[PDB]
RNA sequence: CUCGGAGCAGAACCCAACCUCCGAGCAGUACAUGCUAAGACUUCACCAGUCAAAGCGAACUACUAUACUCAAUUGAUCCAAU
């Protein structure tokens, strides 16, 4: 990671993360399952359905992904007709 | 619990076993159960039409 | 570490020295038959029956019915064997059985069954339906006096009441035609109770009909202690049980305390418990016959509630327990995106302060 | 009040009372309730749409044979056996 | 289970003659 | 001025043992997949054939017999040349079907063995039950 | 939010309301540099408007 | 890693929807024509092999 | 040098040696091995892997039938072909 850029002296974003992960404003990260497009002819339907799921990351992964991205990517966005709009805020979450 | 074990008649292997047993001999196996805790539901007054 | 068995272990009486000379099952049916027998015996280890079998009381059920009829087995057996010989001697009978064209007359079978095994089959069936558990708090009786209840439907049809057959409230709008075999000079009491109809109290019943001091089998001449009320099973409440209990009175009884005003359209007055009623009259009264049917709500029950009872019709609904979900966690690792919907109250977008 | 409502047609009035007899109370008022939204507006709009659907169904008089529900299949068998037990008077 | 009194309630191969090819 | 008759408990108590069964919402005993026969039923037809007699039982999964028809009964025996042949088995079905309707039992499961199911006796007993009105398959439980 | 702004005199309903009047009343904060294209009127609070 | 006895082929729906699924068949046997469920039309339709994906 | 079964490791789980033994890198049958969805398991992390009620759509008139048989029978990301 680049903590201080040579031209602006600012922290940089690792663009590899942006290409693979979605960050919900609540702090959760969404990813796809590795191999979900690989050798489907030898995989059962139950396994293939599991591979198509959009799953969450754990605390350690989320903390790492937050460090690898700048504040711009953690802001609240209001995209029109956003599919993931509902998942940005948590509900009935105790601790 | 421990229950008497009667296999399916289509189960060729198990059926051959029991037919060769001596008369008066019953096989036993351990079974695991789930005793339902709650009822399926309850009738509730919904209206007074 | 080992522990000795608390009793005789299975497969213990088998002599393992003479295994080759011991007889084998050889058939699946012979093993299953022995297997079913062993499963029924009491065991000192944990069993399925222990956790799922209904906990019957150890003391036997008190019999409160009429005495069994006395029959001469020797004469009865002689006549029965003679009849079989006559039937088997007929050549036309043998060819019909050999060619599988013979049949039994169901009408005659029921008439004989009603005289012989009918009472015990009705008792076994009444116990299954829970009548003895609810009506007499576990005490059972053999319905030795066949009771024939029929609801006149139309002008040319009848709806017979047997022992759990379904009869609709519309068919039971008017009092049924009750006929039983009774000697001259005897007295009987006939009642109709809804075991499950009661709305306010779970353990109570509704007395739909009460006829007392019936001379012989002339039900029309009995005293109308309680007028007839058609069944009113509430909508969505399920299938109810209505039982006709015939009683044999030893001597004339006074039911002034049990008298209900004519007409009786107050559910508080209809509230009735058979156990309490019989207990006070047990000394001079014995259960003789039994019939019952199963009744669910139909459009005619609305008439009973609105007009006869002058009340709003209560509707019920079968409600299932809410679905279980584990406690929501801040990071639901490896859970699909629909995890969050499981814990969402509303499906409409929320915007918070904005 | 369904019967008094003159904005609905008389034949339609009589057919709605039969089809939706379970939604008419003792006084004769057809009661419709919607609780599927947070907003009173959408709840009312749903209730009003149900009224418009009732009138459309009654006037359409559809003769298409609808597919039988599972719960109805069992009641059909039970009704058949109840009619099969019906007897006739020995001397009518 | 080994320590319990019901140990070996499911034994059955001592009731069958051994099979030899 | 509340009406006394309108005093209704918020929860209705129906003690009819068959109530939930007839609504097809009661639990069936699922499981026992490695043994025979299944328990996933409310009522079952069970036929007992002996050396001299033929008996058919309708029993609830809890083990209680509801209705029964046996050639040991004099009502049936007196009309049968033989109580051990195919005719006896067909007759038992016809008698049992009528008793089932009178008890309110319209559905049950029949769990024959491969050889029993193929037997001519059991095929005639099953035809007798279906012609009599009883359906030898049970409706699916409603979970939702 | 719109009703709350009107009740407090921060937005004047006697004149036409547009983006300028909402911004001058500090009702909404628009960021054109962050690809904001304006305001979307959402139905939250319709019952009490 | 062993003698190639089977091959993977693409089965194309004959309904014209374009729905395809991959099946394994023996190399020496004739082209497969199968009755397979087509989600687009929501009922079973005849499929015909068009191409060989790879050797198994 | 990866994967599976057994002993060591006797009874919940786990457990090493250039320790002791045997195997795998497929094949065969289906063509709804369709879709979807509670609740769980998990090779000590992650990745990956595993089992599933209900429901939709089918099948069905009893082929131990609706998550095929089989123990392992296998390969991430980028990229390339389409
Ligand atoms: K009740
Ligand atoms: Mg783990
Ligand atoms: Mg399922």
């Amino acid at each position: 990671l680049t903590y201080f850029s040579a031209r602006k002296g600012k922290r940089k974003t690792v663009k590899a993360v942006i290409d693979r992960f979605l960050r919900l404003h609540c702090g959760l990260w969404v990813r796809r399952k590795a191999g979900y497009k690989k050798k489907l002819w030898k995989k059962t339907p139950a396994r293939k359905k599991r591979l198509r799921e959009f799953v969450f990351c754990n605390k350690t992964q989320s903390k790492l992904l937050d460090k690898m991205t700048t504040s711009f990517w953690k802001r609240r966005n209001w995209y029109v007709d956003d599919p993931y709009q509902k998942y940005h805020d948590r509900t009935n979450l105790k601790v | 619990t421990k229950e008497v074990y009667v296999p399916h008649p289509r189960n060729t292997e198990a059926v051959d076993l029991i037919t060769r047993l001596p008369k008066g001999a019953v096989l036993y196996k351990t079974f695991v159960h789930v005793v339902p805790a709650k009822p399926e539901g309850t009738f509730k007054l919904v209206a007074m039409l | 570490r080992r522990t000795p068995p608390l009793g005789p272990m299975p497969n213990s009486d088998i002599d393992l020295s003479n295994l080759e000379r011991l007889e084998k099952y050889r058939s699946f049916d012979r093993y299953r038959r022995r297997a079913e027998q062993e499963a029924q015996a009491p065991h000192w280890w944990r069993t399925y029956r222990e956790y799922f079998g209904e906990k019957t009381d150890p003391k036997e059920k008190i019999d409160i019915g009429l005495p069994p009829p006395k029959v001469s087995r020797t004469q009865q057996l002689l006549e029965r064997k003679q009849a079989i010989q006559e039937l088997r001697a007929n050549v036309e009978e043998e060819r019909a059985a050999r060619l599988r064209t013979a049949s039994v007359p169901l009408d005659a079978v029921r008439a004989e069954w009603e005289r012989t095994c009918g009472p015990y089959h009705k008792q076994r069936l009444a116990e299954y339906y829970g009548l003895y558990r609810d009506l007499f708090h576990g005490a059972t009786f053999v319905p030795r006096v066949p009771l024939h209840v029929a609801y006149a439907v139309g002008e040319d049809d009848l709806m017979p009441v047997y022992c759990g057959n379904e009869v609709t409230p519309t068919e039971a709008a008017q009092a049924p035609e009750v006929t039983y075999e009774a000697e001259e000079g005897s007295l009987w009491t006939l009642l109709l109770t809804s075991l499950d109809g009661h709305l306010l109290e779970p353990d109570a019943e509704y007395l739909h009909w009460l006829l007392t001091n019936i001379p012989g089998n002339r039900v029309a001449e009995g005293q109308v202690t309680c007028p007839y009320l058609p069944p009113f099973p509430a909508r969505g409440s399920g299938i109810h049980r209505l039982a006709f209990l015939l009683f044999k009175q030893d001597q004339p009884i006074d039911f002034s305390e049990d008298a209900r005003p004519s007409p009786c359209y107050q559910l508080a007055q209809r509230t009735f418990r058979t156990f309490d009623f019989y207990k006070k009259h047990q000394e001079t009264m014995t259960p003789a016959g039994l019939s019952f049917f199963q009744c669910r709500w139909d459009d005619s029950v609305t008439y009973i509630f609105h007009q006869l009872l002058d009340m709003r019709e209560p509707v019920f609904e079968f409600v299932r327990p809410p679905p279980y979900h584990p406690k929501q966690k801040r990071f639901p690792h490896r859970q699909p995106l629909r995890y969050l919907d499981r814990y969402r109250d509303s499906h409409e977008p929320t915007y918070g302060i904005y | 009040h369904l019967a008094t409502a003159e904005w609905i047609a008389e034949p339609v009035r009589q057919k709605i009372a039969i089809t939706h007899k379970n939604k008419i109370n003792r006084l004769g008022e057809l009661i419709l309730t919607s609780e599927s939204s947070r907003y009173q507006f959408r709840n009312l709009a749903d209730c009003l749409q149900k009224i418009r659907d009732m009138i459309t169904e009654a006037s359409q008089t559809p003769k298409e044979p609808t597919k039988e529900d599972v719960k109805l299949h069992r009641i059909r068998i039970e009704n058949m056996n109840r009619e099969r037990l019906r007897q006739k008077r020995i001397h009518s | 289970y080994k320590t319990k009194p019901t140990h070996g309630i499911g034994k059955y191969k001592h009731l069958i003659k051994a099979e030899e090819p | 001025d509340p009406v006394e008759n309108e005093a209704v408990a918020p929860e209705f108590t129906n003690r009819n043992p068959r109530n939930l069964e007839l609504l097809s919402v009661a639990r069936k005993e699922r499981g026992w997949r490695t043994v025979f026969p299944s328990r996933e039923f409310w009522h079952r037809l069970r036929v007992i054939r002996t050396q001299h007699h033929v008996e058919a039982l309708v029993e609830h999964q809890n083990g209680k017999v509801v209705v029964s028809a046996s050639t040991r009964e004099w009502a049936i025996k007196k009309h049968l040349y033989s109580t051990r042949n195919v005719v006896a088995c067909e007759s038992i079905g016809r008698v049992l079907a009528q008793r089932c309707l009178e008890a309110g039992i319209n559905f049950m499961v029949y769990q024959p063995t491969p050889w029993e199911a193929a037997s001519d006796s059991m095929k005639r007993l099953q035809s007798a039950m279906t012609e009599g009105g009883v359906v030898l398959r049970e409706p699916q439980r409603i979970y939702e | 939010r719109l009703q709350y702004l009107i009740d407090l005199g921060r937005v004047d309903p006697s004149q036409p309301i547009d983006l300028t009047q909402l911004v001058n009343g500090r009702g909404v904060t628009i960021q054109p540099l962050k690809r904001d294209y304006g305001v979307q009127l959402v139905e939250e609070g319709a019952d009490t408007f | 890693k062993s003698k190639s006895k089977n091959i993977l082929v693409r089965m194309v729906s004959e309904a014209g929807t374009g729905f395809c699924f991959n099946t394994k068949r023996n190399r020496l046997r004739e082209k497969l024509t199968l009755l397979h469920y087509d989600p687009v039309v929501k009922q079973r339709v005849l499929f015909v092999e068009k191409k060989k994906i790879r050797s198994l």
